[PDB]
């Protein structure tokens, strides 16, 4: 029963060579292992890129290749282009069982970065009348797809109550996700500033709000 | 034109049990082993096992073996796999891939089959409007919360407010579903014009029109 390991994630920019690896645990991996490299799209669209260690699937572009790199199997992709963003995912086979990877999700930079907008609302009145209140954090044109959510009441971190949506595509291409603090009235009404913090490719963006 | 077609969406619950198709076309089905894979958030991706159509031959994995079982159809160029005493384990995406023997691994993909194993019942949803705290733009928005399952539907203005809408992705939140959506309009379009956001969750058929005024 192999693990077998993987990058988890990689970025690149168009027309760059990147080269993704598969590691398993039980030693190096050979030819016997048929290294397969599959390639997943948005909205769990999959293909098979590489069989057999170096074998290219048919009418997988020619920029896509295998091979082992040390005691390592390896796929190699030319000439990146921004359609070859997807999860990448290595299987190989041993005792009899066929082991995938991790997969690794790789980032091809098509467009400008950007930082996100962040968006604070405060609960309903109607909603604050349940005994209930949820804050909204709206975060939107943001580039690359990826960030991190922090809030604060009065200065202070708080994650209970907290969730926090997958960044989805914008029809811009940008991507966008939101944030939620939910608390009881009675303790929305124990605070007095709320803040939702997004941190962005080492930046962070800040809203805040006061309840009163 | 190789094609692997898998059945849609499954919504079960715990204890049941589902009957997933692969229908294969543009090639010899029977000359094939198809291949079983589940993928679940955290889990990466999982071989279930597989089956050569032409022989009925199969392989486990021994993890699977008293969990699936595959079947296959020469005549109807389908394969299936069943899944047995259903549990929130077993939550997830499966496919169906094929294996071609000289290439020494899977070319063609199905999309997929979504099977959530859940005993939650139906919950509609409670919409309140999301105004600003009281730019040339304003933003607007509505919250959906606690609905079950998903998904939910939201307009704006009866779809008379396309452009500068926003709706997000659900999250779940103890159990239910939770949703926003905005709308970034002219400063002075608003509170001078109405902006009305409505939500429509099929599933408990509930629809909801929220005006938003200022707070
Ligand atoms: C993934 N799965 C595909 C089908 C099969 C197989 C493999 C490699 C080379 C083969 O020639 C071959 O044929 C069958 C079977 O005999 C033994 C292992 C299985 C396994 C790997």
């Amino acid at each position: 029963d192999a693990v077998v390991t993987q990058e988890s994630a990689l970025t690149t920019s168009p027309g760059e060579t990147v080269t993704l690896t598969c590691r398993s645990s039980t030693g190096a991996v050979t030819t016997s292992n048929y290294a397969n490299w599959v390639q997943e799209k948005p909205d769990h669209l999959f293909t098979g890129l590489i069989g057999g260690t170096n074998n290219r699937a048919p009418g997988v572009p020619a920029r896509f290749s295998g091979s082992l790199i040390g005691d390592k199997a390896a796929l190699t992709i030319t000439g990146a282009q921004t359609e070859d963003e997807a999860i990448y995912f290595c299987a190989l086979w041993s005792n009899n069982k066929l082991v995938f990877g991790g997969g690794t999700k790789l980032t091809v930079l098509g467009q400008p970065k950007s930082s996100p907008t962040v968006t604070l609302f405060p609960p309903s009145s109607e909603e604050l009348s349940t005994a209930k209140a949820t804050l909204v954090c709206t975060i939107t044109d943001f580039y690359p797809g990826v960030v991190t959510v922090d809030w604060k009441v009065d200065g202070t971190p708080v994650t209970a109550g907290m969730e926090t949506t997958q960044p989805s595509k914008q029809s811009n291409n940008k991507y966008m996700a939101s944030s939620y603090l939910t608390l009881t009235a009675r303790a929305w009404e124990r605070h007095s500033s709320y803040s939702c913090q997004v941190t962005h490719e080492g930046h962070s963006s800040n809203k805040t709000l006061s309840r009163a | 034109e190789v094609q692997l077609q898998q059945s849609g969406a499954e919504l079960m619950k715990p204890g049941a049990s589902v009957k997933i198709s692969c229908k294969a076309t543009g090639y010899t089905f029977s000359s094939y082993w198809i291949e079983w894979v589940k993928q679940r958030p955290g889990h990466g991706l999982e071989w279930i096992g597989e089956i050569l159509p032409g022989s009925g031959d199969t392989i486990f994995n021994e993890k699977f073996k008293g969990k699936a079982t595959f079947t296959a159809d020469t005549s109807s160029n389908t394969a299936y796999m069943q899944l047995s005493s259903l549990t929130s384990e077993d939550s997830a995406v499966y496919y169906c891939a094929r294996w071609v023997l000289d290439y020494y691994g899977m070319d063609y993909w199905g999309q997929g089959t979504s099977l959530t194993v859940s005993s939650a019942s139906t919950t509609p949803p409670s919409v309140y409007p999301l105004a600003p705290g009281g730019s040339a733009m304003v933003t607007l928005g509505c919250l959906v919360k606690g609905y079950f399952p998903e998904p939910v539907t939201v307009v704006w203005n009866k779809g008379s407010l396309s452009t500068g809408t926003h709706t997000f992705p659900a999250v779940l939140a103890a159990d239910l579903y939770t949703l926003s959506s905005s709308v970034t309009v002219s400063a002075s379009s608003w509170p001078g014009q109405s902006v009305t956001c409505n939500v429509a969750h099929p599933a408990s058929s509930t629809k909801v029109d929220k005006k938003i005024a200022p707070s």
